[PDB]
């Protein structure tokens, strides 16, 4: 029974591990969204630079 | 013939004495058997619990 409780503990650790990795995965996806915005901002700034009348 | 009746009763008492000592000897044998069987039962209990554990696992 004690080993089973440890086996249940192993199952909970796997679940704990799974939830922790899922949290990190969604956090990484959120950071990608922030990066895409900033990379778009770079492209928007380039378009502004191409406009002599505002870039000067 | 009273002395013969008395000796025959002595023989009967001797047999009674033997029969009880023998019963005590069996008691001892039965107790050892009980311990041996107990261990056999423990090994089978462990087997059952082990099978259940693996199924659950």
């Amino acid at each position: 029974e004690k080993k089973e409780k440890q086996i249940e503990q192993q199952k909970k650790i796997q679940m704990s591990n799974l939830m922790n990795q899922a949290r990190l995965k969604v956090l990484r996806a959120r950071d990608d969204l922030i990066t895409d915005l900033l990379n778009e901002a770079k492209q928007r700034l380039s378009k502004v630079v191409k406009d002599t009348t505002r870039y000067q | 013939s009273q002395s013969q009746g008395i000796q025959q009763l002595l023989q009967a008492e001797k047999r009674a004495a033997e029969k009880v000592a023998d019963a005590r000897k069996r008691k001892a044998r039965r107790l050892k058997q009980a311990k041996e069987e107990a261990q056999m039962e423990v090994e089978q209990y462990r087997r059952e619990r082990e099978q259940e554990f693996q199924s659950k696992q």
